[PDB]
């Protein structure tokens, strides 16, 4: 519990303490105290300090003390269509609800808001990947007309046949 | 394989539909070169 | 590449299949070859629900794959897959796809014209107007099921006919604006 | 499999369909297959 226990408690502490609206930025002592691990090594006080509490990527140095980034977490509906328009922009692709769930409480209602500007598709695991629905070129079909797409068989045929059926009908 | 084609150079599987495109291709000539009689 | 086989690419990918292909094909639209790999980052797919999608896309040839097999920087052996948009195969592949509606459009209409008229209530087969005559009973003087020995009936003939019609009809309609992007980018 | 390519359903799940079907059609014509189960009727016995 030693060497895992201590860190493990300054991240869930952490972590929690955000949940609670203290935004302000904390040092590794005062969670230090607040997880009653005063008693942590010296060596393993600076490495915390050096690289636990740095590298984390929601974790940022201001003046010299630690913040959750919020202006990174999504917690409001511009974010989220901000953040999915610029990464369907870039091509970076989805988000996973989840992501979005855990960082906004009741997501459900800036993605109600949205709508059809969200894009969902469903994982085999239930899970849903957001995409932005950019309304450049848009066209849709009824169920009847996307069955009888699927119903004519276009890769049973060769090169022969698809150039084939083009000048066999006039075109 | 078991019951079923394949296809080598660079392998695919060759499915009874893609052999059946194949053979109703082949001509009658075809046909009596390999002994069947088209009728 | 011409903007109008963009536009049309997205508009059959749009409008005949579902964002996962859409998307997979924009990646492809927005990079000319991109590796399998990065897409599946990119789109954070599953390797089966990737591999599937482009599977759909390399059954109707939207999109070709070429293998590219190089030495790690740890010695062990690589073998990318690079895909990319093949917008002559896409456009031929759509032509067909879509005369190949017109066939099977007439050919419902056809069948809409050669679906039997005449019919059993009991064992409820159909029986055509040709052979409703064979079946005709001079005793009785009116069609009958030589299985159920009862009437024939022919009035409901017309509800499918009118039904099927109004699809087909509207299946004409609405295609349009992908045959004039077509009339645009057939050179 | 009519059904599963009405639903659209999965490529391997139809392919393992019309894998099925093969065997049966196979395994009806000949028993004898190489490589292949026997077919019982559940008691024992393989069928003709
Ligand atoms: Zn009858």
């Amino acid at each position: 519990g030693y060497k895992f226990g201590v860190l493990a408690k300054i991240v869930n502490y952490m972590k929690t303490r955000h949940q609670r609206g203290d935004t302000h930025p904390l040092t590794l002592d005062e969670i230090l105290d607040e997880t009653q691990h005063l008693d942590i090594g010296l060596k393993q006080k600076q490495w915390l300090m050096t690289e636990a509490l740095v590298n984390n990527p929601k974790i940022e140095v201001i003046d010299g003390k630690y913040a959750f980034k919020p202006k990174y977490n999504v917690r409001d509906k511009k974010a989220l269509l901000r953040l999915l328009d610029q990464h369907d922009q870039r091509g970076l692709g989805g988000i996973l609800l989840e992501d979005i769930e855990e960082a906004l409480p009741n997501s459900q209602k800036a993605v109600k808001a949205l709508g059809d500007q969200i894009l969902f598709v469903n994982r085999p695991d239930k899970k849903k990947i957001l995409f932005f629905n950019d309304k450049s070129c848009q066209f849709s079909v009824d169920e009847e007309f996307q069955k009888l797409w699927r119903s004519v068989t276009v890769d049973s045929m060769d090169e022969e046949k698809i150039e084939e059926y083009l000048k066999r009908q006039g075109i | 394989s078991g019951l079923e084609l394949y296809a080598e150079w660079k392998k695919i599987l060759l499915s009874p539909e893609r052999v059946h495109e194949i053979f109703k291709r082949i001509s009658d000539e075809e046909c009596f070169v390999l002994g069947m009689e088209p009728r | 590449v011409p903007a109008a086989l963009k536009r049309l690419a997205k508009y059959v990918i749009r409008g005949f299949y579902g964002i996962e292909h859409a998307l997979a094909l924009d990646i492809l639209i927005r990079n000319s070859c991109v590796k399998e790999e990065d897409m599946l980052e990119l789109l954070k797919f599953d390797r089966k629900q990737l591999r599937s999608v482009l599977n759909n896309l390399k059954g109707d040839k939207f999109i070709k794959c070429r293998m590219r097999v190089e030495t790690a920087a740890d010695g062990k052996t690589t073998r990318h897959n690079y895909y990319f948009i093949n917008y002559r195969t896409l456009v031929n592949v759509v032509k067909y796809k879509l005369d190949h509606m017109r066939r099977r459009i007439e050919t419902d209409e056809r069948d809409s014209t050669n679906r039997a008229s005449f019919k059993c209530p009991v064992c409820s087969s159909t029986f055509t107007d040709l052979e409703a005559n064979q079946l005709f009973d001079p005793m009785t003087g009116t069609f009958r099921c030589t299985f159920c020995h009862t009437e024939v009936e022919e009035d409901e003939s017309a509800m499918p006919k009118k039904d099927a019609r109004t699809l087909l009809a509207r299946f004409n309609e609405q295609i349009e604006p992908i045959y004039a992007l077509l009339r645009e980018t057939e050179d | 499999l009519r059904r599963n390519e009405q639903n659209g359903a999965a490529a391997h799940v139809i392919a393992e369909d019309v894998k099925l079907l093969q065997f049966h059609v196979a395994t009806m014509v000949d028993n004898e297959l190489p490589g292949l189960p026997r077919a019982m009727q559940k008691s024992g016995r393989p069928l003709k």
